[PDB]
C-alpha cells in the first residue's frame, strides 16, 4: 500500500509499542511479567530468539 | 514504587540478565547529591505546619468563590478537610526527595486523581493553583542550599504536570 | 496472556494444559511442525529456551499478591467479550477457571 | 523497590508525620558513609565467580549426599540449574547493601522461595549450609581478612557493614527455611 | 552500548518521561573520577605492544599442548593470528575505560563468545586464563595512580566472568 | 543510545585509534561544564507545561486556518493529539542537550517521521511555527531575558548551551521539512 | 505435507538443532519397506479406469436415491461429475504410497470436507461408504503382494477416519 | 516439507496422473542409495563443528578488510552472529542431502535472506567465498579424502551425492547473490 | 546566475510569452527542497574552522610532494596560498548551497580555469584531494539532516567534472 506507507506503519507501532511500554512502566518499573531471559543473561542469545522471529 | 532501584533492578529482571555494570553505575548518582537530596527533606518537615496554612488562603484569595453552599467549600468542616488535602499532597513531595524518584507520588497520591475530584465537585484548577502558588514560593540561596530547590522546585511543577 | 495467571489447584492447571494443546494443533495443523514454533537456531539457544520460561513461570508466583488477584478478573476481560460470544458454556467456564482461560491464546499468531 | 533511605518515611507516613530533626543524625552518619559503602561493594563484585565456586565446591566439599545419582544435585542441568540459584542470593544481597536496606531483597526473592523448594524437592539444610559459606567469604571480602586477594583502601571501620551483611543472609535464611 | 547514559535517557523514554534530576544526578559521578578513569587508558594504550607479548606464552607456558598438529596452534600461522586475538580482546577493555561501563565490550566482543571458540576448536579454558594472568598482573601505586587500577583490575575478572 | 563522552569513542573506534589527551581536553571542557549544561536543562523542565500552552496557541494566533471545521487541528480530541504531539519533541530535547548530542532525538523521533505526518494529513508548515516558537522561549528560559519568570542562578556567559539548543531544534526541523 | 520428513528435519527446526541421529535413523525404516509400500501404486495405476466404475454403482446400488430431480443425483451430469469425484479421491491415496504418510490427502483432499458437501448438498454418508466398499475390496496374495495391501487398505479406512 | 518421494508426486498433479512404473525406477534407485546416501551423511554430521570451523577461518584468511574495525565483520558478537550464520546454512542442507531434494533449503532460509543482508550492511563477496570453503570441505568430507580424518568405510562410487551438494550449495550462492 | 527562478524569465523573454504556473512550478520546487537545505548551507560556515585543518591538509596527506622546489610548499607564504584557496573554496560551497545552480563558480571559479592552472603550472589534479575528503568523511543523518547531505554532495562533485 505504498513504500511511503509500508516506511509509515513500522513507525508508529514502535510508537504504539513504546505507548504500551509506557503502560506497563506508567509507574518507572520495568515489571516482571515481561521477562525475556534466564538466570544467565542470554538475552543476546533471547535477541537471536526475537531477531529470529523478526526473521521467521 | 519509582527509583533508579526500579529501573536497573527491574530491567534486568525484565531482561532476565546479571547485575552488569549497567546497573552498578545508576546508583553511583545517588551517593554523591543525596547530600544535596535530604537537607531539602528537613524544610517541609519543619515547615510541616507552616506552610499548609499559607497556601490555603493564597489559594482561598483566588478561589474566593467556594463559600457559598452546594460547592466544595461550604462551611469550615470542607476548609478542616482541605488544609488535610494539601497536608497529604505535601506529605508524599517530602518522601520522594528521600527515595530519590517521585516514588511515594504516582501510586499513592497522582494515578486516578483524574477520576476524583470534580466527580466529587472538587476544583482541579484550584488544585495545581494552589501548589503553583508554592512551586514560585522559594528562595534558593537563603531558606536552603542552592543544591536543594532544584529537587524541591521539580517535583512542584511535576504536580501541575501529572494532572496534565 | 500465558504464564502470568496463575491456577490454585490441580484441576485448573489440567485444563489449562489442554487448551495449550489444541494452540499446538493450531499452529501445528497436521504432520509438519511449523516454521514458526522454532523458537531456536543453534545448540546454545536450544535449551535456553526451555530455562527462559521456568524462570518466567516461577516469576507469575512471584511477584505480588494483587495485581495476580486482578489477572484473575482480567482473565474474564479478554475471553467472555471477543473470543466465546454466545456460548454460556464456554463463558462461565472463564469465570470458574480464569487461569485455563487466560492460555486460550485465540490470537492466531502460530505460537 | 526501598532503601535505607526510606524505611524512616513510610513509619513517618503512618502516623501523618514528616521526617524531623531528630531521626535522621543516623542518616546523617548514612550520608557521610556514602564512599566507605562504595569502598565494600567494588570488593564483592570484582570477584563475583569466585564466590559462587567456592560455595557450590563448599557444599560438595561437607555433603557427598547430593552428589550420588538420584540424588538432588548430582548430573548435568541439575548443577547447572544450582549456578542459576547460588548467584541470586548474592545477586540480590549486593542490593541489599547498594540500597542499604533489605527491603530490595524481600519481595523480589524471598516471595514463595521456600515452598517452591519444596515443590522441586530441593534440600533446604544444603541450602542454608552454602549461604553460609557465601556469609563468611563477603564479610572477608568487604574487610582485609582474605587469603590473597588485597585489594588498595584507607583504613579505618567497616564493622558497620560487617554487621549489615549479618543481618542479610540471615534473612534469605530463615526466607528458604 | 552500555554506560550511565544507556541507563537514565533510555529509562525516561522507557518511563516516556522527561529527564528528572534522578536522571541529571547520574552523570555527576562520571566527572568526579574520569580523572581516576583515564590515567589507565593511556597506560594500556602505552603498553598495547609490550603487554600482548607478555601474556601469550604466560598462557602458552602453562597451555603448552597447542603445537601439535589438529590442534588451535599447530603452527606460528596461529599464533600471528593469536597475538591478534588477545589484542582485540585488550583493545575493549581500554575503551570502556573511556565510555565508562562496558559499552564496546558486550556488544562486539562478549556476547556469543559462547558460540565460537571450541565450534573453532579454540579452547575457552586458556583465553580466560590468559586473561587471569593479566588480571593480577598490576602493581597500584607504582604503575598507574591508586585511583586507576580499581577500573582496570573489575574489567578484566569481568570477563571471566562474562565468559561464565 | 550515544552521547559526547560516546561521540569520541565511535570515530576512534572506526580508526582503532588508542585515545590519548589530543582530544580528552574538548571533553574537558564538558567535564568542567557539567554544572552549568545541568543549569540550562532544570530552567527548561521547569515551565514545561507554559511552552506546550504557549507555542499551539502562538501557533493558532499567527494562522485561524486550523480551527477552522473541515482544516488540520480544530475539534477537542484533534487538540489532544496537538498537545500530545508538541509535548514528546521538548521530552526529547532536553534528553538531547544532556547528552551533548542529537543522536538518542535521531533514533526514537527521527526516523520516518515526516511522511507519516503527510500519510495522515498534518501540514508541515505548522509544524516549523510551532517548534519556532519552542526554539524562541527556550533560549529565552535558559538565560534571564524572560518577561516575569526570573529564577536564581549563578551569572556569567552561558551562549555555549544556546548555540546547542539552537542547532538541536532546527534539526527536528529539517527533519520534519 | 506429511511424511517423515516433515516429522525429523521440521523437529529439529523446531528445537533449533542439528539433524541428529534421532533424524537419520527415522527415514531408514522408509528403505526397508519402500519395495513393500511401491508395487501398490501400479496397481490402481493400471486399474486407474477399472475400480472406478465399479464402485460408483456399488455405491449407487446402496444409494439408489439420488436420481430423483432436485438432490445430489438428479441428471447424467451429475454423475459424469461423480466418477470425477471419486478418482480425484483415487489419485491422492496412489500418492501417499509415494510419500509415505498422508502427505497429499491432508492438505489438498482431507481438510474442510466438512465445510463442503451437505452445503452443496452431497450427502457424505454415501462418500465414506463409497470408499469402504473399496476398502474391504482387496485380496491379498492375489492381486498385489502380501506386503503391499497393508498400506492400502490403512489408508482407505482413514478416509472413513479423516471424515469422522 | 517437501522432499525426493514428495517432488515427483506434484508434478503428477500438473497432469491428474496415476504414477505406475514409468517412473518409479528412479525411485527405486533413489532406494538403492539409502544407506549410501546415509554413509554420506552420516560423515557430514560427524565433524559438522569443523565444517564451520574452516568456513570462516578461511574467509578471513584472505581478507583483512574485515577485521579492520569500521567495517563489517570485525567483532566477536558479529562474528557471532557470523558463526550463527554459517551453521545455519550448514545445518540447512543437511536437511537437503538427508531429503535427496533442495525443497527444505528453499522457504526456511531462502526466502528473503539476500535483502536482509543489504539491510544489515552484510558484504555478500564474503558469504559466496565462505560457502565454497563449505562446499569443498563437504565434497572432501563425504568422500574418504580428507587430510587426517579417514573413517571407516565400505567402497565404491559416491560421485553421485557429490553432485547433488554441489548443486545444494551454489543454489545458496546464487540465493545470496 | 543559471537559478532556479531565472530559467523561465529568458524563456518569457524568448518567445515574447508571460509566466504560467510551470514557469510559476520550480519556485515551490526549492521551497519544499530547501525546508533543511539552508542547515547545511549554516554549517558551512558553521564547521569551517576544524575543516580548514581537515580539507587543507588533506591535499598535503596524498600529494606530500609539495614541498619539493618547484611546487608550492618551497616558502611558507605560498602554503597560505593553497590555505586560502580552501578557505575561498568552502565560503564558496558555502555562497554554492544557497543559489541553487553553480551561481558563484560560473562567474568567478570554473570562468577560464582551464586555461588558468596549467599556466602558472598549479595541478589542478592536486585540488581533488581538498574536496575528496568533503565526499567520504559525510555521515548525513548525524552531521546534517538527511535530505541535506545528498544534495550537498551533487554541487561538490560538479567541480570535480569542471577539474577532471
Ligand atoms: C519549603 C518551603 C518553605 C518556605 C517558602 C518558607 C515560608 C516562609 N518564607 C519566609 C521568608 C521570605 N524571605 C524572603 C526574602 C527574600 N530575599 C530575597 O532576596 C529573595 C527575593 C527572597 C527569597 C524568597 C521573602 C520575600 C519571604 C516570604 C515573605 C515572608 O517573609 O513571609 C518566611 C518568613 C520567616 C522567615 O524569614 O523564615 C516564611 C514563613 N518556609 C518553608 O518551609
Ligand atoms: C597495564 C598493564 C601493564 C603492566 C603490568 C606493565 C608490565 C610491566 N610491569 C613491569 C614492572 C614490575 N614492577 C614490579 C615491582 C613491584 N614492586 C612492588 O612492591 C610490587 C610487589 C610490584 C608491583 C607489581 C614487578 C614485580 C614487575 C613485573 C616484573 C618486571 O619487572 O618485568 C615491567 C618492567 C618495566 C617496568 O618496571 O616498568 C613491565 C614490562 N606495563 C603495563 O602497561
Ligand atoms: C486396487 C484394487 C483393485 C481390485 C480389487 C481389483 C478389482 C478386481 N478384482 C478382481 C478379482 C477377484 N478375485 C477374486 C478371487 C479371490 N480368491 C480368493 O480366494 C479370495 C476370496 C478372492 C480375493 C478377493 C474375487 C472374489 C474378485 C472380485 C470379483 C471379480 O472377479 O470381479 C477382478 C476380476 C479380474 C481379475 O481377476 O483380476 C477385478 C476387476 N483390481 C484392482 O486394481
Ligand atoms: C493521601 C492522599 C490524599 C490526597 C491527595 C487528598 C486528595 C483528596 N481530597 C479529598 C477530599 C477533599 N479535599 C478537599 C480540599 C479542597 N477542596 C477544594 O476545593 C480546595 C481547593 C481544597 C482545600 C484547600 C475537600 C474540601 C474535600 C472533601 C470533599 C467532600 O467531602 O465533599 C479526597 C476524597 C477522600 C477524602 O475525603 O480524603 C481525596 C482522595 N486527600 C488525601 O487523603
Ligand atoms: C476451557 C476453555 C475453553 C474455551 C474458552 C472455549 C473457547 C474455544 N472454543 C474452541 C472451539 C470451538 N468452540 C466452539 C464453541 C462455540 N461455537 C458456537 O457456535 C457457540 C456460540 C460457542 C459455544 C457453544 C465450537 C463449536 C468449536 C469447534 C469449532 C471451532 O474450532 O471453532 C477452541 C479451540 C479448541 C477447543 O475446543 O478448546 C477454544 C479455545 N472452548 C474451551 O474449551
Ligand atoms: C573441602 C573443600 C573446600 C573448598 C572448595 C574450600 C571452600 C571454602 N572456602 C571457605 C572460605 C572462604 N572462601 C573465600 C573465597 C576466596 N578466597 C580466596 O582467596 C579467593 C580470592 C576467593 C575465591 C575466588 C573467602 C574470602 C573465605 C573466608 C575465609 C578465607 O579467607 O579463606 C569455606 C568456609 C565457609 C564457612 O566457614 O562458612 C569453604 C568450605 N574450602 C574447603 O575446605
Ligand atoms: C566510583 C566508585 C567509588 C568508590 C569505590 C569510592 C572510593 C573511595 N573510598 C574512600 C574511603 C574509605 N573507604 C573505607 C572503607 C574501607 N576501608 C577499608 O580499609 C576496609 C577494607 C573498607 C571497609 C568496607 C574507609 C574506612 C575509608 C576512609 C574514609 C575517610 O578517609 O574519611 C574514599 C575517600 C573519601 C572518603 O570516604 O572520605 C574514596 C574516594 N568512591 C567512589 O566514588
Ligand atoms: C574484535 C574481536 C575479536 C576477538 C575477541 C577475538 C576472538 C576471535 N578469535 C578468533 C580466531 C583465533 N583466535 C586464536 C587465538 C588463540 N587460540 C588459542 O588457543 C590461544 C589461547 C589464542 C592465541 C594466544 C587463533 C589461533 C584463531 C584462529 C583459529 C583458526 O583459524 O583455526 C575468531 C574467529 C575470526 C578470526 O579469525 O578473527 C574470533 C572472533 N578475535 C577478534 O577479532
Ligand atoms: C557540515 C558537515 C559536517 C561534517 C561532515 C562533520 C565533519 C567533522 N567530523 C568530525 C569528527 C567526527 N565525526 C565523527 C562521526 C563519524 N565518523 C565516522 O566514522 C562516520 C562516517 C561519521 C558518523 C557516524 C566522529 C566519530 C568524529 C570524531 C572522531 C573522528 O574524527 O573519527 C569533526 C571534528 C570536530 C567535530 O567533532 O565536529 C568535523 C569537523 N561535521 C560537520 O559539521
Ligand atoms: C496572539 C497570540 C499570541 C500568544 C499565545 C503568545 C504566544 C507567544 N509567545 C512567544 C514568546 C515567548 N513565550 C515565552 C513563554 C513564557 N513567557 C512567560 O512569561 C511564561 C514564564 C512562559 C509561559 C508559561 C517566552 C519566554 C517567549 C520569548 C519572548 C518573551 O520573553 O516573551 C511568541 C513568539 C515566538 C517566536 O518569537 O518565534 C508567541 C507567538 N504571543 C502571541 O502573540
Ligand atoms: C542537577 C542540577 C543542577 C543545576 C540546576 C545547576 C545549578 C548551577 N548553575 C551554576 C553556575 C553557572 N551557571 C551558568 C549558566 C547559567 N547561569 C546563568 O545565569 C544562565 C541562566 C545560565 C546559562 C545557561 C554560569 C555562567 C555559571 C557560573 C559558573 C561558576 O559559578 O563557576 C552552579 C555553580 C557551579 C558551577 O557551574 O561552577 C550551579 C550549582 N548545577 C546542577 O548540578
Ligand atoms: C481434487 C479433489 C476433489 C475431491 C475429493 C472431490 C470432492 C468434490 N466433489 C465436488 C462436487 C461433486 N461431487 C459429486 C459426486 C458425488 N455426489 C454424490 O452424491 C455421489 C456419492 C458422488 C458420485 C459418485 C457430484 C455429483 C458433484 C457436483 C455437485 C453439484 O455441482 O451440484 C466438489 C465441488 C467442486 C467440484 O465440482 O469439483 C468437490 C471439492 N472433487 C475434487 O475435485
Ligand atoms: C590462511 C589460513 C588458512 C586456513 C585456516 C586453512 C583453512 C582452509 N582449509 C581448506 C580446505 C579443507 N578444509 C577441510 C576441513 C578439515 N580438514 C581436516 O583435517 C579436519 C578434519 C577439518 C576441520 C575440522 C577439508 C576437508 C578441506 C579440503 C582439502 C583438504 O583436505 O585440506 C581451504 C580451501 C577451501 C577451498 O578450497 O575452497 C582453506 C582456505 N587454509 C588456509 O590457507
Ligand atoms: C575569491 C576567489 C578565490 C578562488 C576561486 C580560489 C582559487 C585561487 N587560488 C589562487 C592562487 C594560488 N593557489 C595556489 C595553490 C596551490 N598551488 C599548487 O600548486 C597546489 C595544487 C595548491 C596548494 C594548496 C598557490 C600557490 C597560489 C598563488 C600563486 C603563487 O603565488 O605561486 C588564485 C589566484 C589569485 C589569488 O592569489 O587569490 C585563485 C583565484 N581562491 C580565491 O581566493
Amino acid at each position: 500500500l505504498g513504500f511511503y506507507g509500508r516506511k509509515a506503519d513500522d513507525f508508529m507501532a514502535r510508537s504504539i509499542a513504546m505507548q504500551a511500554k509506557a503502560s506497563a512502566a506508567g509507574s518507572g518499573v520495568y515489571t516482571t511479567q515481561c521477562s525475556e531471559g534466564a538466570s544467565k543473561g542470554m538475552a543476546e542469545n533471547a535477541r537471536t530468539a526475537s531477531l529470529a522471529k523478526q526473521f521467521r | 514504587m519509582k527509583s533508579v532501584i526500579t529501573t536497573v533492578v527491574s530491567a534486568a529482571d525484565a531482561a532476565g540478565r546479571f547485575p552488569s555494570n549497567s546497573d552498578l553505575e545508576s546508583i553511583q548518582g545517588n551517593i554523591q547529591r543525596s547530600a544535596a537530596r535530604l537537607e531539602a527533606a528537613e524544610k517541609l518537615a519543619g515547615n510541616h505546619e507552616a506552610v499548609v496554612k499559607e497556601a490555603g488562603d493564597a489559594c482561598f484569595a483566588k478561589y474566593a468563590y467556594l463559600k457559598n453552599p452546594g460547592e466544595a467549600g461550604e462551611n469550615q468542616e470542607k476548609i478542616n478537610k482541605c488544609y488535610r488535602d494539601v497536608d497529604h499532597y505535601m506529605r508524599l513531595v517530602n518522601y520522594c526527595l528521600v527515595v530519590g524518584g517521585t516514588g511515594p507520588l504516582d501510586e499513592w497520591g497522582i494515578a486516578g486523581a483524574r477520576e476524583v475530584y470534580r466527580t466529587l465537585n472538587l476544583p482541579t484548577s484550584a488544585y495545581v493553583a494552589s501548589i503553583a502558588y508554592t512551586r514560585d514560593r522559594l528562595c534558593v540561596p537563603r531558606d536552603m542550599s542552592a543544591q536543594a530547590g532544584v529537587e524541591f522546585s521539580a517535583y512542584l511543577d511535576y504536580l501541575i504536570n501529572a494532572l496534565s | 496472556c500465558d504464564r502470568y495467571a496463575q491456577p490454585a489447584n490441580k484441576a485448573e492447571e489440567y485444563i489449562q494444559k489442554s487448551v495449550q494443546m489444541q494452540m499446538k494443533k493450531r499452529s501445528i495443523p497436521y504432520g509438519v511442525y511449523t516454521t514458526s514454533c522454532a523458537d531456536g537456531t543453534v545448540k546454545g539457544m536450544a535449551e535456553n529456551a526451555r530455562v527462559a520460561k521456568e524462570s518466567a513461570n516461577f516469576r507469575a508466583r512471584q511477584m505480588s499478591a494483587g495485581a495476580k488477584a486482578a489477572a484473575r478478573f482480567n482473565a474474564r476481560r479478554v475471553a467472555n467479550d471477543w473470543h466465546n460470544n454466545g456460548c454460556n458454556y464456554e463463558e462461565k467456564l472463564t469465570s470458574r477457571f480464569p487461569a485455563a482461560a487466560s492460555s486460550v491464546r485465540p490470537t492466531t499468531n502460530r505460537y | 523497590m526501598l532503601d535505607a533511605f526510606s524505611r524512616v518515611v513510610v513509619n513517618s507516613d503512618a502516623k501523618a508525620a514528616y521526617v524531623g530533626g531528630s531521626d535522621l543524625q543516623a542518616l546523617k552518619s548514612f550520608i557521610a558513609d556514602g564512599n566507605k559503602r562504595l569502598d565494600a561493594v567494588n570488593s564483592i563484585v570484582s570477584n563475583a565467580s569466585c564466590m559462587v565456586s567456592d560455595a557450590v565446591s563448599g557444599m560438595i566439599c561437607e555433603n557427598p549426599g547430593l552428589i550420588s545419582p538420584g540424588g538432588n544435585c548430582y548430573t548435568n542441568r541439575r548443577m547447572a540449574a544450582c549456578l542459576r540459584d547460588g548467584e541470586i542470593i548474592l545477586r540480590y544481597v549486593s542490593y541489599a547493601l547498594l540500597a542499604g536496606d533489605a527491603s530490595v531483597l524481600e519481595d523480589r526473592c524471598l516471595n514463595g522461595l521456600k515452598e517452591t523448594y519444596i515443590a522441586l524437592g530441593v534440600p533446604t539444610n544444603s541450602s542454608i549450609r552454602a549461604v553460609s559459606i557465601m556469609k563468611a567469604q563477603a564479610v572477608a571480602f568487604i574487610t582485609n581478612t582474605a587469603t590473597e586477594r588485597k585489594m588498595s583502601f584507607a583504613a579505618g571501620d567497616c564493622t558497620s557493614l560487617a554487621s549489615e551483611v549479618a543481618s542479610y543472609f540471615d534473612r534469605v535464611g530463615a526466607a528458604i527455611s
